[PDB]
């Protein structure tokens, strides 16, 4: 049996009720079950039997459908339930699983905390330099960060990597490491990372000298 | 309740893998123990399950010919062993206890013919450079391992708050690398202590860092 979710992925403020759909090919009367899933995390168990809800969860979410049609709620959402849902049949086997809703929360702009840190000596004497730039709890998703070597703008040397939507404040951290050779490194003086984002009125840089 | 389950391993394409749950906390002969697999793209898919009780098993078609799923009672444990891997294998595996309450915290596998290494890991130390305001950020660099995933924790799990540990990247030379960071009051860097405590299952490999301030 196939089972279909939609919306792929919403956008909702706290506070705004949450629509989520779950179609099954067949008739699978209420053997109907709905996971929540957050990154790095096993699923857990919201509502079985299309409508029972598991002890624990809030009484904020509902199931309700019958036969096909099965519709999760959310009738106030809460910063927390930022994560994957799924549905899943359990009518004979194989046991189905929707491919997932994502629910996303929209809030208002926050911008970066900005913070650089210089390589540690240990990893100097392994010959490489390590620089990273941090990003902290800022929203929306969206964030622009330049390095400049001696005033340089590099390209070509650096990695990012976003954190997942935070459950408590709905915020994103984000990290730009640029990696370089110990002979490179020592061949410039300042290292600077510039920030660019909705809720900065002017870019913030955070630079260091190697000395 | 509780489900512990084996480690993340890399196994090389051709191989077989044998992931264990180790139940407790309830009545083991008396619940369904069910695999589900979740793969990149491919979604949550149910590979099949058990009854400890007499041992009466069921597998996804799609997954009959290369998994057997046993338990053993006398040591509340389930077993599923996987032949003849493939890449499309790599995936986290869930046991789960009967739908599914419970479900075990995944065994990553990834199939590959590379070789496990463990991490290195650095202070991101803080200064002056990672401060804002009346807060300063720290952290721990874990750099140059294969295969995902790290695992770190701060104090032996008691600082949580503010801790962001970030997905992984992928290096140009194939190897993995992420950041655990925390922002904490300033003005206490003199006195407060903060160790990343770093775990690498699929080597093994285990190490504490102290992370102390830089000027």
């Amino acid at each position: 049996i196939q089972m279909t979710q939609s919306p792929s992925s919403l956008s909702a403020s706290v506070g705004d009720r949450v629509t989520i759909t779950c179609r099954a090919s067949e008739n699978v009367n209420n053997c109907l079950h709905w996971y929540q899933q957050k990154p790095g995390k096993a699923p857990k168990l919201l509502i079985y039997a299309a409508f029972t809800l598991q002890n624990g969860v809030p009484s904020r979410f509902s199931g309700s459908g019958s036969g096909t049609d099965f519709t999760l709620t959310i009738t106030s959402l809460q910063p927390e339930d930022v994560a994957t849902y799924y549905c899943q049949h359990s009518y004979g086997s194989p046991l189905t699983f929707g491919g997932g809703t994502k629910v996303e929360i929209k809030r208002t702009v926050a911008a970066p905390s900005v913070f650089i840190f210089p390589p540690s000596d240990e990893q100097l004497k392994s010959g490489t330099a390590s620089v990273v730039c941090l990003l902290n709890n800022f929203y929306p998703r969206e964030a622009k960060v330049q390095w400049k070597v001696d005033n340089a703008l590099q390209s070509g040397n650096s990695q990012e990597s976003v954190t997942e939507q935070d459950s408590k404040d709905s915020t994103y951290s984000l990290s730009s490491t640029l990696t370089l050779s110990k002979a490179d490194y020592e061949k410039h003086k300042v290292y600077a990372c510039e920030v660019t984002h909705q809720g900065l009125s002017s870019p913030v840089t955070k630079s260091f000298n190697r000395g | 309740v509780q489900l512990v389950q084996s480690g993340a391993e890399v196994k090389k394409p051709g191989a077989s893998v044998k992931l264990s749950c180790k139940a407790s906390g309830y009545t083991f002969t008396v619940h369904a123990i069910s695999w589900v697999r979740q793969a990149p793209g491919q979604g949550l898919d149910w590979m099949g399950g058990i009854i400890p009780l007499v041992g009466m098993t069921n597998y996804a078609q799609r997954f009959q010919g290369r998994v057997t799923i046993t338990a053993d009672t006398s040591t509340t444990t389930a077993y599923m062993e996987l032949s003849s891997l493939r890449s499309e294998d790599t995936a986290v595996y869930y046991c789960a206890r009967g739908y599914l309450d419970i479900w075990g915290p995944g065994t990553p596998i990834t199939i590959s013919s590379a070789s496990t290494k463990g991490p290195s890991v650095f202070p991101l130390a803080p200064s002056s450079k990672s401060t804002s305001g009346g807060t300063a950020a720290l952290g721990c660099l874990v750099k140059d391992y294969f295969p995902e995933p790290v695992t770190v924790s701060w104090n032996s799990g008691a600082l949580t708050s503010g801790v962001h540990t970030f997905p992984a990247v992928l290096q140009s030379s194939g190897l993995y690398s992420l950041s655990s960071v925390v922002t904490v009051p300033s003005s206490s860097l003199g006195t407060q202590t903060y160790i990343c405590n770093v775990n690498h299952k699929p080597s093994n490999t285990k190490v504490d860092k102290k992370v102390e301030p830089k000027s």
